[PDB]
């Protein structure tokens, strides 16, 4: 017995882990590109275009 | 003759009553293997589980 609700919490907390995956991971992959790029294109605009 | 007719007599009584009482002494052995039995049972749901 508890070995198994503790196995549950292990898969739930796996699972709880891997849905903060695609979220923290998504996370890290939006905080440049829609941020730094084209705001540097317009500041090489205004700098140079 | 007669006296040993009499202690032959209840010396019958007195070995039926345990060998058929210890009998359902032997179904008590039975029935409490069926416990482990049934315990044995309680360990795989469990381990299933």
């Amino acid at each position: 017995t508890d070995d198994l609700y503790e196995v549950a919490e292990a898969t739930y907390e796996a699972d709880s882990s891997l849905e903060a995956f695609q979220t923290a991971l998504d996370g890290v992959n939006t905080a440049i590109d829609d941020v730094a790029v084209s705001t540097l294109q317009t500041e090489i605009e205004e700098l140079t275009g | 003759a007669a006296v040993s007719a009499l202690a032959i007599g209840t010396a019958g009584l007195l070995s039926q009553v345990p060998v058929v009482g210890e009998a359902m002494g032997g179904l008590g052995a039975i029935i409490d293997a069926l416990t482990m039995k049934i315990d044995e049972d309680a360990r795989p749901a469990v381990g299933s589980f």
